[PDB]
């Protein structure tokens, strides 16, 4: 369906923003940008 | 294989287009303008081409 990759490409240039999680956008590779990661340390078998 | 041989092999401007987008543009023109040498490779999809 020739149609096929247009579909795509309001969706690589989707800059959603006010979502649940907040500032949603796909990369070039489609994976998502600009997350969160929470550093963890281990205390005696317990994580602060 | 360019490097290893006695041959005075040598490659310039060596050109990639974006047809990922398919914005339509003159870009693939316009990067095509600066070329030369009676020689140019291809390497597409008969559909594409």
């Amino acid at each position: 369906w020739k149609t096929g990759p247009l579909f795509k490409r309001v969706l690589m240039s989707s800059k959603y923003a006010d979502g649940v999680t907040g500032r949603v956008e796909f990369n070039e590779d489609g994976d998502r940008k600009f997350a969160n990661y929470s550093i963890m340390n281990l205390q005696n078998r317990k994580l602060v | 294989t360019i490097e290893n041989s006695f041959v005075g092999w040598e490659l310039e401007e060596v050109l990639l287009l974006d047809m990922s987008l398919d914005d339509g543009d003159s870009k693939i023109q316009n990067q095509l303008k600066k070329l030369q040498s009676p020689i140019i490779l291809l390497y597409c999809t008969k559909e594409e081409a």
